[PDB]
């Protein structure tokens, strides 16, 4: 099919090319370490008031996100800013945790554009809010028999509170037009009042404690990524991998070089990588393509016999899928190797040629001729008695074809457009 | 499947570099296969004084090569394996080319000229020696009056032929220089693939991943005609090379065919002076 | 295609205790957050859930019948048992074993597998029973809770045409599942404390009953009443 | 290479005492002569007010405390100890990440701070050498050894010296970008590097 | 334009080692028949005769 022709010459025809593909394309990555302190925000067995809520900054640390995906405790969770099964893979700088205890009907207005005593006087969230909410029912430990009166929180206030603010101060709030001055009188009330929390009351009453997370984006480079997994190593097989978001494919073997503590990987040649260091265990490891070659044929001639041989330039033999013969071009199938030397009838390269035995494919190495040594003396001369004639022919080439080739008529055709 | 439909630029390429692999072989075989037959050195040195043991092949090294071949080999000095190409070993090995000019030194040096036209005929060095001096017009018995002083001459002049060719002169620059240039433009030609060609990256990959399939071929065209082109440049520096490589070997054959088969008449083609030997 | 099979015996006495098998194909249960459950519904009353069983060793039970359910797991050759005793006539219904891909109050059962059916021999959720509406123009659909607010959890809708198990039509209150038609919507009134399904023009069919789903700690999986919807 | 070198034969200021304010003109190195215990860290920042945050590097006798956090510096900020003389106030702190201290004919200090992409990169080594006031001879390839995401401006920096109650002298030069050829001996250690604009010769080179 | 001329620049490659060959010929042609040639292995092997 290649030479376009039924009958093929004694030779060699290179037909077409092989390659090897990977199987496993494994990944690493380095340890999960340094988690983010969730445990202290959630399982703190203190919690702030409704008008003094505390602020925890949290950077710098992968949240794992599926401590609070499994937890059977929550009664309410709710993102308002992104899609909530994709915490687990976005990177964001920075994040927010504001915990406080509310009554259980307040809990319905912790949430954007919703108004309210808390929402407008406590706690304001801005409508472009982009985190989670968090709630769940803590009954058996902010209630007590005799009746909890500790938290609490602002029902009185001038004016409406801006997003994330918090105000400490509780002077009293001057409802008259005469200034109270910090006296007990009518219209002059104490801006802030204690919740009833007792085990018999109804669940809209019971105390609730929230924790409210928010997710911030700024021109800072991203430090709160989430969790990665990472797989097994594969070597001395062609596999693709990803290192630290190096990818390629390759063969992953060992090395013997020494990289610097701070080195990561290799170019020493024309920018190429072709070391790498494991991220979990520290070691080198060398990278090589595994195979890539041409493949060749090797006949007699379909006139004598329709054997023939196959060749792979280049190739260690191991990874092909009769005769084997490992030959430094790369090893053949189909000819048989001997001890015999012969004059080289079909080349194959490295001073191996191939021939047919006249009924089998045979491989060996060149012989370069007879081997004589002349007798040589100081007294001895050969001097010829008879002589012969010899005709030969010797063939050289002058010249070739005259062509001509026009322009107009081979790359346009006779338009006038393309002309 | 975007290549596929620029016709077979590709298979013109391959035949091309082919057909400069191909001849590299009939080169070497043209030079250096000239002898029929394997001559071997009778095992006495009665040559009338004359040592030629400093380029006779020697049996104490594996290969059996001569001291000044192996001071040649030892002095010219350095492709690599990686993804996209590949090198072939040549048909003849080293060994077979020491092997070969190890016959022809042994024929030029028991037999003369003769074994160059038929059957090696034995003769003393010394009447050889005696018709090449008839040949370039003196009488054989100043020859045969001053052999000793003319051997020693001889003996003298190799030695400081192997004293110039340890002096680590630039005289290997000819192989040097072509090896170079082969090298530095396989390595420019490696290296021209990490070229941007006005696309958005160099990486193909990032291209496929980072646009949308059916708008991303804008950005693959440009990059797959400029690797084009620059393989093309390659191919055509390559054919350019090959003549000189060829000529440079059709100049040597011819040298080898008439200075060391016979006595050359013409001035300066095998050396300054009346050429000898 | 992911496919579930679920077989076991049809007559049962009041005396006697039977045993379901469902057996999947097309996944593995040893995926992370993959869950197997099962779901009955009554012929003309509606469907309530009843077991689940996740990747790792945890069971979930429906609060008023955990001492009659007990569900196993077997992923030596991909099947789950769900056993239930104390069998009163009132249980005849159709038992559907559903897949479910996640922590619970987001992800909806996206896979429902064949109706079985087996009979007898010897925090509310509030949806409107029906609505009739016209061909072209606009039909909404309200589901409403009873306690709590609807904003605290997410609310998902089914469609359920007869012969066939309920698919999904509305999950996470905003998002469509790939293969829906344009005019199904959701909103939210966090006011009146409802959430409502929208479908934006009648040019098609939709012979199917429509229910309202929601997740929570305390009560788990909890269903509508289901709403029929008839085109005039 | 094409990057931020500090010029071949190029002038470098020499201080005595005194800490005056220096703009960073996007590069700086700095070098501490040997028998100097006075150098403690350094202050970056844009303008050493309350309006903008500013780091903070300070080395104790046991650790290194970094901080990017707001200030509000004295004039002459300074450190039986007299100690943390620097500021009056620090509120709204970000990077509060304590790391392990660089150190513990004594050694020269050099360092190299840059900022590329919201990063801070230092890179350091300390040597043993003679020759007191006047920079030696070698040469010395310095290596990273921390990265600081802070993302924030720097424009101006100052030096923070300790004070007992005393004249250290210290070197600063300034980076600028221009190309270098840099030599690998058989391991990964930089041996020798060129400047490829310093003499024809180097050009040649 | 670009196949063209990749086939004009193979057709100027291939001129040159024809030029060559009909040098070689015309050298040939004008020595060994025109005279007798003394170098050898120029006009075949052996001592040529003509
Ligand atoms: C030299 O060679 C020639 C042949 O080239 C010899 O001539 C032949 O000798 C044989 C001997 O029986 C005859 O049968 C042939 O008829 C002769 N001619 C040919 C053309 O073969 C010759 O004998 C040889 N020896 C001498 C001394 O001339
Ligand atoms: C809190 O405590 C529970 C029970 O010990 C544990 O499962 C959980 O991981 C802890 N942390 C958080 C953030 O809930
Ligand atoms: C990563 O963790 C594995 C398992 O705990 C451990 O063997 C390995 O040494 C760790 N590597 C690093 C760099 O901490
Ligand atoms: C085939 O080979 C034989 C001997 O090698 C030869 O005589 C014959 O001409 C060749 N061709 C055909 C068509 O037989
Ligand atoms: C082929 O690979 C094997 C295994 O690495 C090796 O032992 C053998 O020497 C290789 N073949 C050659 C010709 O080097
Ligand atoms: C060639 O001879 C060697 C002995 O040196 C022997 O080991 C080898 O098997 C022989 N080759 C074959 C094909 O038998
Ligand atoms: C060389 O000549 C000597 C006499 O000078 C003689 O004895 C010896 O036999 C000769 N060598 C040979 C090989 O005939
Ligand atoms: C030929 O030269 C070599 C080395 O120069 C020497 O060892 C040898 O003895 C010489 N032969 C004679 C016959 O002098
Ligand atoms: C030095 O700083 C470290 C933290 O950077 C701190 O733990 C230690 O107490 C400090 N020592 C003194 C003497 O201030
Ligand atoms: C951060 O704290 C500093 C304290 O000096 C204050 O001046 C600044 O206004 C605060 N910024 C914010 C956004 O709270
Ligand atoms: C830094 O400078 C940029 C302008 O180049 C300005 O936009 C930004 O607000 C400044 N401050 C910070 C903290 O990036
Ligand atoms: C690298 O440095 C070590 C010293 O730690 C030295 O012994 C070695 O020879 C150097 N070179 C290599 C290739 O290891």
């Amino acid at each position: 099919c290649t030479l376009k022709s039924f009958t093929v010459e004694k030779g060699i025809y290179q037909t077409s090319n092989f390659r090897v593909q990977p199987t496993e394309s494994i990944v690493r990555f380095p340890n999960i370490t340094n988690l983010c302190p969730f445990g202290e925000v959630f399982n703190a067995t203190r919690f702030a008031s409704v008008y003094a809520w505390n602020r925890k900054r949290i950077s710098n640390c992968v949240a794992d996100y599926s401590v609070l995906y499994n937890s059977a405790s929550f009664s309410t969770f709710k993102c308002y800013g992104v899609s909530p099964t994709k915490l687990n893979d976005l990177c964001f700088t920075n994040v927010y945790a504001d915990s406080f205890v509310i009554r259980g009907d307040e809990v319905r207005q912790i949430a954007p554009g919703q108004t309210g005593k808390i929402a407008d006087y406590n706690y304001k969230l801005p409508d472009d809010f982009t985190g989670c909410v968090i709630a769940w029912n803590s009954n058996n430990l902010d209630s007590k028999v005799g009746g909890n009166y500790n938290y609490l929180y602002r029902l009185f206030r001038k004016s409406n509170l801006k997003p994330f603010e918090r105000d400490i101060s509780t002077e009293i709030y001057q409802a008259g037009s005469t200034p109270c001055n910090g006296v007990e009188g009518f219209n002059c009330y104490f801006p802030l009042q204690s919740y009833g929390f007792q085990p018999t009351n109804g669940v809209g009453y019971q105390p609730y404690r929230v924790v409210v997370l928010s997710f911030e984006l700024l021109h800072a480079p991203a430090t709160v990524c989430g969790p990665k997994k990472s797989t097994n190593l594969v070597k001395n097989k062609c596999v693709n991998f990803n290192f630290n978001g190096l990818t390629g494919t390759g063969v992953l073997t060992e090395s013997n070089k020494k990289f610097l503590p701070f080195q990561q990987f290799g170019r020493d040649i024309a920018d190429t990588t072709d070391a790498v260091r494991d991220p979990q265990t520290l070691e080198i490891l060398d990278i090589t393509p595994c195979s890539f070659g041409g493949v060749s044929v090797i006949t007699p001639g379909t006139n004598t016999s329709n054997q023939v041989a196959v060749l792979y330039q280049g190739v260690n033999c191991t990874e092909v899928p009769s005769n084997v013969f490992q030959t430094r071009a790369g090893c053949l199938i189909g000819a048989e190797h001997v001890n015999n030397s012969y004059e080289c009838d079909i080349p194959i390269g490295a001073g191996i040629c191939a021939s047919y035995q006249t009924q089998s494919i045979i491989a060996y190495t060149m012989s370069l001729g007879a081997e004589n040594s002349v007798a040589y003396s100081n007294n001895s001369i050969a001097i010829p008695t008879n002589f012969t004639i010899s005709v030969t022919t010797e063939i050289l080439p002058v010249s070739m074809t005259k062509t001509s080739v026009d322009c107009t008529m081979y790359i346009c055709g006779d338009s006038t457009e393309c002309s | 499947n975007l290549l596929l439909q620029y016709g077979s630029f590709c298979t013109q390429l391959n035949r091309a570099l082919t057909g400069i692999a191909v001849e590299q072989d009939k080169n070497t075989q043209e030079v250096f296969a000239q002898v029929k037959q394997i001559y071997k050195t009778p095992p006495i040195k009665d040559f009338g004084g004359f040592n030629f043991s400093q380029i006779l092949p020697d049996p104490s090294k594996p290969s059996k090569r001569s001291f000044i071949e192996d001071l040649l080999f030892n002095k010219v000095t350095l492709a690599q394996k990686f993804n996209g190409l590949t090198v072939l070993p040549p048909l003849l090995t080293d060994e077979m080319i020491a092997q070969y000019t190890s016959a022809l030194l042994a024929g030029t040096i028991t037999s003369g000229w003769t074994f160059g036209a038929g059957a090696a005929l034995q003769i003393p060095f010394a009447m050889q020696m005696a018709y090449r001096f008839n040949g370039i017009g003196v009488t054989q018995n100043v020859l045969y009056e001053n052999q000793k002083l003319i051997a020693n001459q001889f003996n003298s002049a190799i030695g400081k032929i192997q004293d110039s060719l340890s002096s680590t002169a630039s005289a290997l620059g000819k192989l040097q220089d072509v090896v170079n240039q082969n090298a530095q433009a396989l390595n420019t030609l490696v290296k021209q693939l990490s070229s941007n060609f006005g696309a958005i990256s160099s990486v193909l990959n990032d291209i496929l991943s980072r646009l949308d399939p059916p708008e991303a071929e804008v950005q693959i065209d440009r990059l797959i005609t400029g690797r084009l082109q620059s393989l093309q440049t390659y191919v055509t520096q390559q054919l350019i090379r090959a003549a000189e490589i060829r000529a440079s070997a059709n100049l040597a054959a011819t040298k080898m065919s008439e200075c060391v088969l016979g006595q050359s008449k013409r001035v300066d083609f095998c050396g300054k002076g009346y050429h000898l030997m | 295609q992911v496919t579930l099979k679920e077989s076991g015996p049809t007559r049962v006495k009041p005396t006697q205790t039977l045993t379901l098998t469902c057996t999947f194909s097309g996944f593995s249960l040893s995926t992370t957050g993959v869950g197997v459950g099962w779901i009955r519904q009554p012929p003309g009353k509606a469907l309530e859930w009843l077991a689940l069983i996740y990747w790792n060793d945890d069971k979930r039970y429906s609060p008023s019948l955990k001492s009659r359910l007990t569900i196993t797991k077997d992923t030596s050759k991909n099947q789950v048992v769900l056993t239930m005793t104390n069998m009163d006539p009132v249980d005849t219904a159709t038992y559907y074993c559903a897949r479910i891909s996640g922590s619970g109050y987001f992800y909806p059962f996206d896979i429902w597998g064949q109706g079985t059916t087996v009979t007898v021999s010897s925090f509310m959720l509030t949806q409107p029973h029906s609505v009739s509406e016209s061909p072209g123009k606009t039909v909404t659909i309200s589901c409403t809770r009873s306690s709590g607010s609807i904003a605290s959890n997410y609310v998902q809708w089914y469609q359920q045409r007869p012969g066939s198990s309920p698919t999904t039509v509305i999950y996470e209150d905003n998002q469509r599942p790939s293969g829906v038609p344009d005019r199904f919507s959701g909103s939210i009134d966090s006011s009146s404390n409802s959430a409502s399904l929208t479908i934006s023009g009648l040019k098609a069919e939709d012979e199917a009953d429509y229910y309202c789903q929601s997740y929570d700690s305390s009560s788990l999986w909890v269903f509508g009443g289901g709403t029929k919807l008839t085109v005039l | 290479t094409q990057d931020l070198f500090l010029p071949f034969f190029s002038n470098v200021t020499w201080f005595h005492f005194d800490n005056p304010v220096l703009p960073f003109n996007d590069g700086v190195y700095f070098a501490s002569t040997e028998k100097s215990n006075i150098i403690r860290g350094w202050i970056f920042g844009t303008t050493l007010d309350s309006k903008t945050q500013s780091l903070l590097i300070v080395n104790n006798a046991t650790n290194v405390v970094i901080k990017v956090c707001e200030f509000q510096f004295c004039n002459d900020p300074f450190l039986m100890e007299s100690e943390f003389r620097v500021y009056s106030s620090a509120n709204n702190c970000t990077f509060e990440y304590v790391s392990q201290p660089f150190l513990m004919f004594k050694n020269l200090r050099e360092f190299v701070f840059k900022n590329i992409d919201g990063y801070f990169k230092i890179y350091s080594k300390h040597t043993p050498i003679n020759l007191v006031r006047d920079l030696p001879q070698g040469f010395s390839a310095l290596e990273p050894l921390v990265d600081l995401p802070i993302g924030i401006n720097i424009t101006r920096f100052q030096t923070l010296l300790a004070l007992h109650r005393g004249a250290a002298a210290y070197y600063v030069g300034y980076l600028q970008p221009r190309t270098f050829l840099l030599k690998y001996n058989e391991n990964g250690t930089i041996t020798d590097a060129v400047d490829c604009a310093l003499d024809p010769l180097s050009e040649t080179k």
